[PDB]
């Protein structure tokens, strides 16, 4: 965790945080409903 | 200079008070990314680090696409051949 530094070539490391962009992203919607209309 | 973001809450923030969908039609926008950023990896660095995914999270239903057991499975492992090259 956190931005200290890398151990090394860690791709399941960058996935990881990769998807919790994305989880966090659809977890806290914004302030409005910008949603795509169809 | 016209960048500024307002990033305000309120003590009013109730549930969705809207109804559920049981398997909607397409894909979800998270799914999609998901599917994507999966595919993306596996592309840059081989099968062997899909094939680990697929034996750590071989339980959670979120990875099951990456079997084809799964209609995504398809999307998927066409995704992969357009990211490799």
């Amino acid at each position: 965790g956190e931005l200290n530094a890398i151990s090394g070539p860690n791709e399941f490391a960058e996935f990881y945080n990769r998807l919790k962009q994305i989880k966090e992203f659809h977890r806290k919607h914004p302030n409005e409903i910008c949603v795509p209309m169809s | 200079g016209a960048q500024v973001i307002q990033e305000t809450i309120v003590p009013k923030e109730p549930p969705p008070e809207f109804e559920f969908i049981a398997d909607p039609p397409s894909i979800s926008a998270f799914d999609l990314d998901v599917v994507k950023l999966t595919a993306q990896f596996v592309a840059r660095n081989g099968r062997q680090f899909l094939t680990q995914l697929m034996q750590k999270e071989q339980r959670n239903y979120q990875f099951d696409f990456l079997r084809p057991q799964h209609s995504l499975f398809n999307y998927f492992t066409k995704l992969v051949e357009q990211y490799t090259k």
